RNA sequence: UUUGCUCCACACAAUAUAGAUGGAUACGAAUAAGGCGUCCUUGUGGCGUCGCUGAACCAUAGCAGGCUAGCAACGGUGCACUUGGCGGAAAGGCCUUGGGUGCUUGCUGGCGAAUUGCAAUGUCAUUUUGCGUGGGGAUAAAUCAUUUGUAUACGACUUAGA
RNA sequence: GCAGUCAAGCGUUCAUAGCGACAUUGCUUUUUGAUUCUUCGAUGUCGGCUCUUCCUAUCAUACCGAAGCAGAAUUCGGUAA
RNA sequence: AGAACUGGCGAUGCGGGAUGAACCGAACGUAGAGUUAAGGUGCCGGAAUACACGCUCAUCAGACACCACAAAAGGUGUUAGUUCAUCUAGACAGCCGGACGGUGGCCAUGGAAGUCGGAAUCCGCUAAGGAGUGUGUAACAACUCACCGGCCGAAUGAACUA
RNA sequence: GGCCAGCAUCAGUUUUGGUGGCAGGAUAAAUCCAUAGGAAUGUAGCUUGCCUCGGUAAGUAUUAUAGCCUGUG
């Protein structure tokens, strides 16, 4: 229903997240994920590393330059997910995947823009408690990622002024609510009241 | 079986106040505090009357009821420790080489230095975890006590005592030659 | 094999000019219709009296309700059934509010522990156990304490939207 | 000095609580928890709403905070003799819940002509709370 | 440089559109817990309240939105200025001061619409490029050829030469 | 060719440190067979030399567990190519 | 490699089994509409991240016949059952006490005292104690266990089945 | 006359809804009503012991100051 969806990746099961960013790509919808360190994966962190290592001794044998490109980043593990699930052979999958940008952390353009989660996705939701699960900034990390130090010190920094924002819009919305807590027993009010507002 | 509802009982002694947000375990007595992340478990705390904390599973599994029980053996320990403390008392043995056991300064780190294990000429170094206090025993030979609030840093300290003491390439059976955890209590006797 | 009826099925082994009137032979069928409670009524047949579905008839099949549909109760069920290597008698206690639901929740239950199929299993019997201290299963026992109460930690409710705003919660 | 463990006080399933069933015949009818059959099905009892005694799927029905005094396995009378007692309805009705149902259920109800003038109160309102934002 | 280059403003031409048709509307964390409000002895505190989805919130009336007359109140909103601060992860955005100016549907009026003929996306957006008219700004290099040998099959590389 | 399961016995005593009969279950395609599906308008037919890589059922090296491991030496086994 | 009956492929496209002569479904003029077969409905990919009951956590999980493999034997992993037992006259586990006398029971043995072995499996006092469950000695001795007690107080144990 | 369409009333094929009247069963079973008999996951009452406000614990007690089950109609 926007023009851009921003998808805060923390917690969402990067194969699901991953099936609904590639449905969205694929009908149209531009999608953007941010906090691909902060993704999960069912399953413990050693089996998700034995799976990860697996992938990796994967390589054509004569030249390893042009056998499977073993991307160890966050997001780009996440668009591998993505890319496996997306006909990206095709025009119309190369035009669905231009549709879409992965990152680490909340860059400067999206740190003020809104994020949404899919709850379908969402590991809280769909995990049974109990169930071990993976981090992939951790897993990445493992599998020879450098930037985890980096991206965490600037989501602290973002975090920090987004707590900021936020105690402004939470004393703005106080103001407000009292605002619309007078002027409510006003016959306006109570006539949007009777119509349902 | 998927058990409806299992509970164990805390008993909390008069000089201790637990504070039990979320899964976050605080326990406050008279030798300190002690903290516990507890938030893998997925267990229910509810305080009864101020002398009795309960937690509970609902709807938990074997292994589920297993560590409700670990659960309530962890916070008893905690209120154990800051009550009477915890001490363990090692023995040193040894065949024919004395072992030298002192406590060595290493950019203010209290090192426990081991010298002279099976004659050995390297010098094994066990860092002695905070909170952890090294005494060593008058009137009883090659004695080491480690004491502290945590029973899992008193142990794990002991442990890695051991560990570093292990004989190579040589009849264990035979060579018995180490630092063991000769006696595991209280700090304060007989409460 | 699907959402169960109960069906009296009562048979005949045709009468003969020698033999009128035979004995009229009586079974309680859990079936999902009465094509194949008839189906079970003759197998069962079979397997317990010199008769065939050629050399008997149905004198009569009606559905049995429930007396009281809406009475919780527990069941003791006892079973018999093909595993891969061997047939065994078993004895189940299945809290229900009928015989037919109690029965579904047995065949799934068979189904999912010991992967018995429909046709792996017979029905021995299925009886209302009128006096508690006489379950004696303990997934049921927990179940008639007095003023049992639990809750259900970590609700998830089911999204209608592909995105959420809210970052929701699975309080209850 | 004292102990301090946060409650997380759940909705528990027992007898007399009071569910709203979401699908089903019912799909937004209140009803009282009889009894329990097992650790995921219940037998309910709605007679004032209209809800037809049965054994119902926890999933079906979401519990909502309200709880009368029932003996467990009551026929309908009596559920109904004890719903009208402990007056279940109108405590529903006082809650915010069933106030933000209601007000689904106007707002799909309203007309055009009704949402026009919907848009005219709000422009009103909005005026009188934009001027008194300013002023404070 | 057969008047070249760049930027801005406007006009006119082309050029296409992986696909606008009110608004991508910003805490963090947990989920066997939280959000908000309030109070105190400021905490892993007490009290109240909320969720059970965004079915929300904001916005939204006027020839695709005209021309005018007032009432009420110093509010809302756009424009071009302007004071200052913050933001480097891809900052290229966020906040803010003052005055000017247009609209205001917060309320009450007057005038206009028609014949696109009973519908035909009935053309309202942004992407680059060119050209012309004004204004602002600047006034180089690379390669070939020669040369070097720290290089070299040839290219290439490394050097030098007003 | 390699590996298991049982366990009568060997191992001075003691089944299982190391072995292990009578049986029995397998794995592998570095043996040789069986077959004749591909190739007879043609896939150059031994071995060695050279060179790269792969497997592990590991000889050595790393860290270990076990012993009929006192030391030394050795044997069995694990992670390991 | 060779026969019997039938159906097929050869001679056959089409939908499914990713892929494939034989399998499943269905056999074919050119089109439209509807409904289906076999197979499927997270995404690739058309179609429920449907509903319901359970089971499984795999440091080589598993995932639809033909078909692209796995066995014997094992596992207080976990789930569900069968049978037999113990138990408020006190069960299991746990800690502590006793664990005797005839008697070194009879026999080769060099020695053999419960514990290298052959047979004999008794009696007494018993709450209870094997002519001994193991460690140990050259033999003893000394420890230990069956068995009975003290403490605790409600369920527990074994062999099997899949 | 040609090209592309819109609407209405029909015809054939078909898809997806709203709603009405009947038939059968144990002339559904239920619920409900009336009656009889019961025990318990034992309601009121009563007895005993404790204790922080005031109830619990143990017995008895089959409807009472809750109800439930079974049969019959
Ligand atoms: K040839
Ligand atoms: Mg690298
Ligand atoms: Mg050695
Ligand atoms: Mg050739
Ligand atoms: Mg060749
Ligand atoms: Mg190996
Ligand atoms: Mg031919
Ligand atoms: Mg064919
Ligand atoms: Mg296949
Ligand atoms: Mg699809
Ligand atoms: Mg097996
Ligand atoms: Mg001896
Ligand atoms: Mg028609």
């Amino acid at each position: 229903v926007e023009p851009v969806v921003v998808i805060d990746g923390k917690g969402h099961l990067v194969g699901r997240l991953a099936s609904v960013v590639a449905k969205q790509l694929l009908n149209g919808q531009k999608i953007v994920v941010v906090r691909a360190e902060e993704l999960n994966i069912s399953g413990e962190f050693f089996r998700n590393k034995l799976k990860y290592h697996d992938f990796l001794r994967k390589a054509t044998a004569f030249n390893k330059t042009r056998g499977p490109f073993h991307f160890r980043a966050p997001s780009r593990i996440f668009y591998k997910a993505l890319r496996g699930m997306v006909s990206h052979k095709t025009a119309r999958g190369k035009a669905a995947l231009e549709r879409l940008k992965v990152f680490e952390g909340i860059p400067p353009p999206y740190d003020k823009k809104k994020r949404v989660v899919v709850p379908q996705a969402l590991r809280v939701l769909r995990l049974k408690p109990g169930r071990k699960y993976t981090t992939l900034g951790k897993l990445s990390t493992s599998v020879g990622w450098k930037y985890e130090d980096v991206v965490a010190k600037l989501e602290a920094k973002r975090k920090v002024s987004s707590a900021e924002y936020y105690a402004k819009k939470r004393a703005f919305t106080k103001k407000v609510a009292s605002a619309n807590a007078t002027a409510a027993e006003s016959d306006v009010a109570k006539q949007l009241a009777a119509l349902g507002y | 079986m998927k058990y409806i509802q299992t509970e164990q009982q805390i008993e909390v002694p008069e000089g201790v106040t637990v504070s039990i947000k979320s899964r976050i375990v605080k326990v406050v007595g008279p030798r300190g505090t002690l903290t516990k992340n507890l938030k893998h478990i997925d267990v229910t705390f509810t305080k009864v009357n101020n002398q009795l904390i309960k937690v509970a599973v609902h709807n938990g599994g074997r292994k589920h009821v297993a560590a409700l029980r670990t659960v309530k053996s962890l916070v008893d320990n905690m209120i154990t420790g800051v009550t009477k403390g915890y001490k363990y008392k090692m023995r040193y043995v040894y065949a024919h080489f004395p072992i030298n056991v002192n406590i060595v300064e290493k950019d203010g780190a209290k090192f426990i230095e081991v010298r002279n294990f099976l004659g050995d000429k390297k010098i094994r170094n066990v860092p002695v975890r905070d909170g952890v206090t090294i005494e060593f025993s008058t009137n009883v030979k090659d004695e080491i006590v480690l004491s502290g609030n945590s029973v899992e840093d008193v142990s794990q300290n002991a442990a890695d005592l051991q560990q570093i003491c292990r004989v190579r390439n040589k009849d264990i059976r035979k060579f018995l030659d180490g630092i063991y955890v000769s006696h595991k209590g209280f700090i304060t006797e007989d409460l | 094999m699907a959402h169960f009826k109960e069906y009296q099925v009562i048979g005949r082994r045709l009468p003969t000019e020698s033999v009128p009137e035979p004995k009229l032979f009586r079974m309680r069928i859990f079936a999902s219709n009465e094509v194949i409670a008839k189906s079970r009524y003759w197998y069962f047949l079979q397997k317990l009296h010199k008769v065939k579905k050629a050399s008997g008839e149905i004198v009569s099949i009606n559905q049995i309700n429930e007396a009281h549909p809406t009475k919780v109760k527990n069941f003791g069920v006892w079973v018999r059934y093909d595993s891969r290597s061997g047939t065994h008698n078993m004895y189940k206690e299945i809290r229900d509010v009928s015989r037919v639901a109690a029965v579904e929740t047995l065949y799934q239950d068979m189904a999912a522990r010991h992967r018995a199929r429909f046709r792996s299993i017979h029905i021995l019997k299925v009886a209302e156990i009128e006096k508690t201290a006489d379950v004696k299963r303990q997934y049921v026992k927990q179940f008639l304490t007095k003023d049992l109460k639990f809750p259900l930690p970590h609700r998830v409710q089911k999204s209608t939207k592909t995105f959420s705003y809210k970052r929701p919660s699975t309080f209850y | 000095t004292d102990s301090i463990v946060k409650a997380s006080n759940w909705r528990l399933v027992e007898v007399g609580r009071v569910v709203l069933i979401k699908k089903g015949q019912s799909a937004g009818k209140l009803a009282a928890i009889v009894e329990i059959i097992d650790q995921k099905k219940v037998l309910i009892d709605g007679p004032k709403a209209g809800v037809p005694r049965q054994a119902i799927n926890l999933g079906q029905v979401v519990l909502t905070p309200l709880t009368f005094a029932l003996p467990r396995g009551a026929r309908t009378a009596t559920v109904s003799k004890k719903w009208a007692a402990a007056a279940v309805c109108e405590k529903w009705a006082a809650s915010s819940w069933a106030k933000k149902i209601a007000q689904r259920e106007r707002r799909a109800a309203l007309t055009d002509f009704e949402r026009f003038q919907v848009m005219v109160l709000r422009k009103q309102k909005r005026y009188t709370v934009k001027k008194a934002l300013a002023k404070a």
